[PDB]
RNA sequence: AGCUGUACCGGAAGGUGCGGCUGG
RNA sequence: GUGGGAGAGGGUGGUGGAAUUCCCGGAGUAGCGGUGAAAUGCGCAGAUACCGGGAGGAACGCCGAUGGCGAAGGCAGCCACCUGGUCCACCCGUGACGCUGAGGCGCGAAAGCGUGGGGAGCAAACCGGAUCCGGGUAGUCCACGCCCUAAACGAUGCGCGCUAGGUCUCUGGGUCUCCUGGGGGCCGAAGCUAACGCGUUAAGCGCGCCGCCUGGGGAGUACGGCCGCAAGGC
């Protein structure tokens, strides 16, 4: 499971400013971490259909946030996608 | 009632023809039958119901009553006893369903010189309908009842005649005994065994049926597959696709191997 | 012939039959009894009367071996359990302890059709 | 009377304190219903688990033999 | 890196030498997997409710360890290799919820 | 008790196996 | 985001006994076994009732509830690891980032199929008896692929807002006999309904989006197309 330390470091490494914990960037990064871990889980465990639903929700939710970020401000969107290594 | 007229019409009964009735009961069937045939002979078993039958058939004189079952009697004996000048014989039994199934076959493997039968069955088991290979209705029973005869259902019947009210619909099927076997047979026993082996598990593939159900089989995997190869039958084809000619050929193949 | 003088009794009381068997503390049986040995056949074997009889039959062939004190352990849910109990209790023997030992499954093997439909 | 009232303060999750656990067992090795034990829903549920744990360890009986008529 | 309790049930029919040997074997095995014992309690011999491996008696040891989770299963596999140990049970050490205030 | 998906009936005025529902 | 909670949610790796069957020893033996009644069947190479020692398979007795979890199908021995959903308190961050969803993609009780294993018990078809009982193959189990149906039902699509209460129960939090959230039921205001009934878990008052109906039978049938090895499904 995600322990406190790495999760934290994710928040304050992507923070727009000191004490930022709820921006689009932070949400997207946390979702990316969760998706990576869960995808590894499914890569090992093939016959777990239940968690696949959660994975689909995660992917959809992240996609919605990226859609919003792209619509609002393009350059920050591109910076984020490059920093996170989404879409290959 | 009055269905008797239409069944008799589908019996193609003539004056020259004689008739055997197995389940006459009250003789209502025999009643309307008498006005059409010169010779009518009825097998009867119910000691209770016989006296009421005896007096009721008094008006008609061409009737004959035999007091043993079709199972433990020589039909050929009766045919030679009474049908000396008669040209051919029909059968118009309308007896309870659970009794009819064995006796129809029994009349068939014995190969009496009788032409055909007109008989009441359940709709669902109408000699398993037309026995067209690719169907649910197709079966081992179908293979039996087309190896010896040509069958077709002339019509069906809802509602009721005798019973107060049934649940299922019924049909009437019409038969002609064929002169000979459909295709050449090396053995009857082996052929019938192969039929049961194929139809033991309907859903399973034909290859699996042959390997498992048939005795030995495990030691003859290569042999069975090879012989079915020369037979031009695909291994994964199911029993419900093979037809009479096919099974004949397969039976021929399996023997001598 | 054993002269153990003190053993344990086992009563298998089924729906269809009741069988009683006396044994040594070790667990080697010395004699039994059954509705069948009495002479009853068919349904009546299950009837408690045959229990009332094979009851003391055990006891007798046991006095025959010179046993005095007995432990009673009963199995099954036969109709003739309790009366068979009172019987080998007053067949002339000192009963120490009586226990019910009907073996129940811990949701294991699937029973007959007659024993399904349990909710 | 109910079992719960006629006791002292104890731990439920402790699968080793046998002499309190047996008092939650019948003459046969069965867990008493909520009626007989007078426990709340959650404590009964956790007690069942503790019973099973201690019972697997061999401290508690899978079954016992009732000595009666 | 979590805290666990380990229950060991072994053969009571041992002398000082054999039982001691078993103790250091178990200790070494437990130590090898990067575990750290905090408290060890030894409740000796308690009547068994039912026979285990044809013996109505057993010797119980209780360990309060704390160690990485991923290795836990492995440890449970290794502690069962000895013919003397009869039961092995590892559990998450959880808070003592108290009722009947 | 009835109904129902499915799978079979060479003693089929219907029968049985695996489930499911009360529209008992 | 921080701090916590409950739970038969799922997957993987293992072990705990009760019971049935079989095998190896002990002792004992005239019948066991079955129905309303009976009959097949097992036994002098000595059965059942009994004790001890092994083998193997499947399921998890009391707790167990009108209870809980999940989007459905569904999910209960115990432990460990990985993992999904959800709830409450703080009211800390982003500033509309939301709802629905034709097609697509995935899941989908049971029954059924293929490539291999396994097989204790039960059991279609089938073998016998008196006209329900005794055996018995597939199957029920595991791994990987297919099949995609149902009384798959709460016969009630999803999301949000408003509209009296009372009672029981599951699980949180507080200033603790009460107050405040989130679930599961029962009576009932107004209101709705053809009626039965529903009634803050609406079948009421409304808004948004999707699916479906146009009298019964013929008939979920015929032809065509798509899927599947086949049964068959849309």
């Amino acid at each position: 499971p995600i322990t406190k330390e790495e999760k934290q470091k994710v928040i304050q490494e992507f923070a727009r400013f000191p004490g930022d914990t709820g921006s689009t960037e932070v949400q997207v990064a946390l979702l990316t971490l969760r998706i990576n871990r869960l995808s590894e889980h499914l890569k090992v465990h093939k016959k777990d259909h239940h968690s696949h639903r959660g994975l689909l929700m995660m992917v959809g939710q992240r996609r919605r946030l990226l859609r919003y970020l792209q619509r609002e401000d393009p350059e920050r969107y591109r910076a984020l996608i490059e920093k996170l290594g989404i879409r290959g | 009632t009055n269905i008797l007229n239409r069944i008799v019409d589908h019996a193609e009964v003539t004056e020259k023809t004689g008739v055997i009735e197995i389940g006459p009961g009250i003789g209502a069937l025999t009643e309307q039958l008498a006005k059409r045939a010169k010779k009518v002979v009825a097998f009867e078993i119910d000691q209770r119901l016989l006296p009421i039958l005896k007096d009721t058939l008094s008006p008609y004189e061409n009737v004959t009553v035999i007091h043993q079952d079709v199972l433990k009697a020589d039909v050929k004996s009766v045919i030679e006893e009474q049908f000396q000048d008669c040209d051919e014989i029909m059968v118009v039994a309308n007896l309870p369903y659970y009794v009819t199934t064995p006796i129809i076959m029994k009349l068939l493997e014995e190969h009496l010189p009788l032409k055909g039968i007109v008989v009441m069955l359940q709709k669902e088991v109408a000699e398993r309908m037309a026995a067209d290979p690719s169907s649910k209705e197709y079966g081992s029973l179908s293979i039996a009842v087309q190896f010896y005869t040509e069958a077709k259902t002339v019509m069906i019947v809802p509602k009721t005649v005798f019973v107060p009210q049934p649940n299922v619909d019924s049909a009437v099927i019409r038969l002609i005994l064929r002169d000979g076997p459909a295709v050449d047979v090396e053995n009857e026993s082996f052929f019938f065994q192969l039929i049961k082996a194929s139809f033991a598990q309907r859903r399973k593939t034909l290859l699996n049926n042959l390997v498992n159900n048939l005795p030995e089989g495990k030691a003859q995997k290569s042999t069975i597959e090879q012989v079915l190869e020369e037979t031009n039958i695909d291994g994964k084809r199911r029993g419900e696709s093979l037809s009479i000619e096919e099974f004949a050929a397969l039976s021929n193949g399996l023997y001598k191997a | 012939k054993r002269q153990v003088a003190s053993g344990r009794a086992y009563i298998h009381a089924s729906y269809n039959n009741t069988i009683v068997t006396i044994t040594d503390p070790d667990g080697n049986p010395i004699t039994w009894s059954s509705g069948g040995v009495i002479g009853y056949k068919g349904s009546r074997k299950g009837t408690p009367y045959a229990a009332q009889l094979a009851a003391l039959d055990a006891a007798k062939k046991a006095m025959a071996y010179g046993m005095q004190s007995v432990d009673v352990i009963v199995r099954g849910t036969g109709a003739g359990r309790e009366q068979a109990i009172r019987a080998l209790q007053a067949s002339g023997l000192q009963v120490k302890s009586i226990v019910d030992d009907t073996p129940v499954p811990h949701n294991g093997c699937r029973p007959k059709k007659k024993f399904r439909k349990a909710s | 009377a109910k079992v719960k009232a006629t006791l002292g303060e104890f731990d439920l999750r402790d699968y080793r304190n046998v002499e309190v656990l047996k008092r939650f067992l019948s003459e046969t090795g069965k867990i008493l219903p909520r009626r007989r034990t007078g426990l709340s829903a959650k404590e009964q549920r956790i007690l069942a688990k503790t019973i099973k744990r201690a019972r697997i360890l061999g401290l508690l009986p899978f079954t016992e033999k009732l000595v009666r008529k | 890196m979590r805290r666990y309790e380990v229950n060991i049930v072994l053969n009571p029919n041992l002398d000082q030498s054999q039982l001691a040997l078993e103790k250091e074997i178990i200790q070494r095995a437990l130590e090898n997997y990067g575990a750290r014992v905090e408290k060890v309690e030894e409740l000796g011999l308690r009547r068994l409710a039912y026979p285990i491996a044809k013996d109505p008696q057993g010797y119980f040891l209780w360990y309060q360890v704390e160690m990485p989770e991923d290795r836990v299963n492995d440890l449970a596999r290794e502690l069962r290799i000895r013919d003397n140990v009869r039961r092995v049970m590892v559990v998450k050490s959880q808070e003592p919820f108290l009722a009947n205030a």
